[PDB]
């Protein structure tokens, strides 16, 4: 049997928050703050990541080039591995070529 | 010490000295003589515009809203637009208030 | 099984309206009533309204 | 399939054509939201066409309970006993029409 | 004396002004004080609610950056040699245990690293957006422009009463511009308020305009908006970013 017996607690949801009432707030700076900032600059995130999209390598890429001299061991050998697999797939096996 | 001056209701009806009263505040605001057509001259002056519209809401309750503010171009379409008359009972009210068979009953559990 | 009487959906003057209209019939309402009791119902509604004591 | 189900004979209810015919519904139980986008076919429905709906066959006595639900439904019942409960869940005007004179 | 307000950007020569009532917040039942008109290219435009589903839809989702992550088959720990060798029992062939078939593998498929969402509309369609969220706000009665947000008391209570007997609605987002000039009444007021909040007219946007039933802007703030939002028509090409000089443009 998968199912569960009793019906979850209610989760009850304040729409009226703090950070939900100010969403999007700042956002639009730009266009009628006579651009002095962008609204790419209020974007907080990782430090490779604000204000770029990416695909997977390129985003492995990017972190291993702009964060890569600062990582941790284990992890630098795994984005190493990770960048040499995912060059092994995106540039050899697939349909479309 | 300026607490809660009590709602008003949105409904309306419009009286039937509408002319005599429209033509009797166009002359007090205007200043201006009858001489043909009273009721096509303009209202690009904003502020002649606004002393006939505040006087009017002033007296008789209901106001013009924004997009029908937009509008009114003649003293025509404000004339028009008094002898909309609108209504504010709720629908359940309005549903009961129907020619409402023998054979349906209604409840509101609001 | 309880009955109609006491399930949410019930009023009793639009059923007896309409047990007069779905038999394609004119009956005057005040004889149907009269005709929808029973003596052993007057007889426990008053032993009801006793053993309660209202009037 | 025919072996999985129950089966009845061809039937009359209380042999209805030769006499008179009566009307064999008796209820229409309407169950709609007053805010609720679900609800909204049945909202137009009470709006304009149940009360030509009760003029037209008045043998039926139609309720409308106007309760807070996520799924409106139309309770129709018969003179011998059967209740059938059907819901009217993000349906036309015309869907519903449809369904409550086919009940 | 009544306050008028004449549009001082050019108008096109035909599309006359459209109008709006001047309201203000000292009295309880202070409307009308005033009559201003409008910009017509920016508060009568086409309704298009496809540019606001654009601009929502961008602006809710360019922020984004969701931090799940799973480990793949190489980076769960253990799993190094050949469990139970290729011909010898009668279990099925496996290469390494951690492989995404086996309880405890890595996920073959899940999603990867802190990803980002970040994507810009072309600045005229955000202007548009914006101007069309204003039209739609005027066109349905719900904006009110003041000659300015003052309260007599600064207390709560005061204001949500009278956002009730003028029958705005249960949510309100009141504007102010250039966040200084905002006066301790009205802030110390909407400061405890859960649904009415104030903004700088830097921050005005269309996601806080729909989730707001009305808005409520104030006269230079509705000049400010028209200059601004006006500016994208009759513009050049960018040439470099406008942050740098540009003779005309501050
Ligand atoms: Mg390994
Ligand atoms: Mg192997
Ligand atoms: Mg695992
Ligand atoms: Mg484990």
């Amino acid at each position: 049997i998968g199912i569960r017996l009793t019906l979850p607690p209610p989760k009850v949801v304040d729409r009226w928050n703090e950070k939900r009432a100010m969403f999007g707030v700042y956002d639009n700076i730009g266009i009628l703050g006579n651009f002095e900032k962008h609204p790419k600059e209020l974007i907080r995130g990782p430090i490779w990541l604000r204000g770029w999209k990416g695909n997977e390598l390129q985003r492995c890429i990017r972190k291993r080039k702009m964060v890569g001299s600062r990582m941790f061991a284990d992890d630098l050998h795994n984005l190493n591995k990770r960048i040499r697999y995912l060059y092994k797939h995106f540039n050899r096996h697939g349909k479309f070529r | 010490i300026l607490v809660c001056p009590p709602l008003r209701s949105r409904a309306y009806t419009p009286p039937e000295d509408l002319q005599s009263r429209l033509e009797s505040y166009v002359k007090e605001v205007f200043g201006s003589s009858l001489p043909s057509n009273w009721q096509d001259i303009s209202l690009e002056d904003s502020r002649l515009k606004f002393n006939l519209l505040a006087h009017l809401a002033d007296d008789l309750g209901h106001v013009v809203p924004n997009s029908r503010l937009h509008q009114m171009c003649r003293v025509r379409d404000v004339l028009d637009f008094y002898n909309v008359p609108i209504q504010d009972r709720s629908k359940f009210d309005e549903l009961s208030a129907s020619n409402l068979p023998p054979n349906l009953k209604i409840t509101w559990s609001y | 099984p309880v009955r109609r009487s006491e399930k949410p959906n019930w009023d009793y003057h639009a059923e007896i309206q309409a047990f007069g209209h779905r038999l394609q019939e004119n009956f005057s309402l005040d004889l149907l009533k009269t005709a929808f009791v029973n003596s052993c119902y007057i007889k426990s509604e008053e032993a009801k309204r006793q053993q309660l004591g209202i009037e | 399939t025919a072996r999985g189900t129950p089966s009845r004979f061809l039937a009359s209810v209380l042999h209805n054509g030769l006499g008179r015919y009566v009307q064999q519904l008796q209820r229409l139980s309407f169950s709609v939201s007053r805010d609720g986008a679900s609800s909204r076919g049945a909202r137009e429905f009470v709006e304009r066409e149940v009360i030509d709906f009760a003029r037209r066959n008045p043998g039926v006595v139609i309720y409308v309970n106007s309760r807070p639900c996520c799924v409106p439904r139309v309770v129709a019942e018969y003179l011998n006993g059967a209740v059938r409960e059907e819901s009217i869940h993000c349906k036309s005007v015309e869907e519903i029409s449809t369904l409550v004179q086919k009940l | 004396e009544p306050v008028l307000r004449k549009v001082e950007l050019p108008v096109p020569t035909h599309r006359r002004p459209v109008q709006a009532w001047v309201e203000s917040l000292r009295g309880f039942e202070q409307e009308r004080v005033g009559l201003a008109d409008l910009h017509p290219d920016v508060f009568a435009t086409a309704p298009r609610l496809d540019i606001l589903h654009q601009v929502a839809m961008w602006q809710k989702n360019f922020k984004r950056i969701s931090y799940a992550k799973t480990k793949t088959r190489a980076e769960v720990r253990g799993g190094g040699r050949k469990p139970w060798p290729q011909k010898g029992t009668g279990r099925a062939r496996h290469g390494s245990i951690r492989s995404p078939l086996w309880r405890g593998g890595g996920v073959a498929h899940g999603p990867r690293g802190p990803t980002s969402y970040y994507y810009m509309l072309p600045m005229k369609v955000r202007a548009l957006g914006l101007k069309v969220a204003l039209t739609v706000k005027l066109a349905q009665d719900d904006l009110h422009i003041m000659d300015s947000l003052e309260l007599p008391t600064g207390d709560p209570q005061y204001l949500t009463e009278l956002a009730h007997y003028r029958r705005w609605g249960d949510s309100v987002l009141l504007v102010d511009l250039t966040h200084e000039e905002m006066p301790q009444s009205i802030v110390e007021a909407t400061s405890r308020l859960k649904t009415f909040n104030l903004i700088p007219a830097v921050g005005l946007n269309v996601h806080s305009m729909l989730k707001h039933q009305t808005l409520v802007l104030t006269l230079p703030t509705v000049a400010f908006l028209e200059d601004k939002l006006l500016w994208q028509d009759s513009r050049y090409r960018p040439l470099y970013p406008f942050s740098l000089p540009y003779s005309d443009f501050p």
